[PDB]
């Protein structure tokens, strides 16, 4: 320690811990040659 | 070939009665695939 | 049912037996300890701005985290006699040693880092500061609510 420290930090997940210090599910989704990736058009009748 | 980075390709496969000599045949090859891979080819290696 | 800003926003004036009650006033020299100490290490995560006062803050701070070092040792106790119970017991003795001795080693710590403030060197000790602070912050924090609960839940083992 004492001028050195890990570059590491634990976040401290318990049943108790606060609502924002609870543990949290984040997606991220990026857009960006052939373009394949398409959404569903839908067909009709 | 690829163009448009569509890698397509075709193929046909028709029986041989001849020995060593591309016959003198006639036949349509059609498409199978058309691979959407942004690559650059100019070598190709076969695998047997 | 008492306005107190906790982790969660959770507020509570503890309803139990009179010495959960008097585990609300001697934890309120914690409970109010904490709260407060979460504010001014708040005011020195990133108000920190002076070496001068880097000196002295820091001094406050060690002497908070001090203060706060034997007030969570000293809410984690008076439960534990009035507590009917032994297994919600446990953890307030722990925390009284764990949360008071975590907050122990860097209330020297934040003073041997104040001995450092208090020449103030800030061509480096305050990037010294910086690190520790928000360190002890996230780690005096981390420790309070680990304790903040289990310091109730002695006085809910205190309860009957
Ligand atoms: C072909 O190579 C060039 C090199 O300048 C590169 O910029 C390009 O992305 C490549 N194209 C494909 C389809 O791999």
């Amino acid at each position: 320690g004492f001028n050195c420290y890990f570059p590491l930090q634990s976040y401290g997940f318990q049943p108790t811990n606060g609502v924002g210090y609870q543990p949290y599910r984040v997606v991220v989704l990026s857009f960006e040659a052939p373009a394949t990736v398409c959404g569903p058009k839908k067909s009709t009748n | 070939k690829n163009i448009d980075g569509y890698f397509k390709i075709y193929s046909k496969h028709t029986p041989i009665n001849l020995v060593r000599d591309l016959p003198q045949g006639f036949s349509a090859l059609e498409p199978l695939v058309d691979l959407p891979i942004g690559i650059n080819i100019t070598r190709f290696q076969t695998l047997l | 049912s008492a306005e107190i800003d906790l982790g969660k926003g959770d507020f509570r004036e503890i309803r139990a037996s009179e010495d959960a009650r008097e585990a609300a006033e001697a934890l309120a020299e914690a409970a109010r300890a904490m709260k407060e100490a979460l504010e001014i290490i708040r005011e020195i995560a990133e108000k920190l701005r002076d070496s001068s006062r880097a000196s002295e803050a820091a001094k406050r701070i060690a002497k908070a985290i001090r203060k706060a070092a034997d007030a969570i040792a000293e809410a984690a106790k008076i439960a534990a006699r009035a507590a009917k119970d032994g297994d919600a017991a446990r953890n307030a003795e722990n925390a009284a040693r764990k949360a008071k001795e975590f907050a122990e080693e860097q209330a020297k710590l934040a003073d041997m880092y104040a001995e450092l403030a208090k020449n103030g060197d800030k061509s480096s000790v305050l990037e010294q500061l910086k690190t520790f602070a928000d360190k002890a912050f996230h780690e005096m924090e981390d420790r309070f609510y680990q304790a903040a609960l289990a310091v109730f839940e002695a006085a809910e083992a205190a309860a009957g």
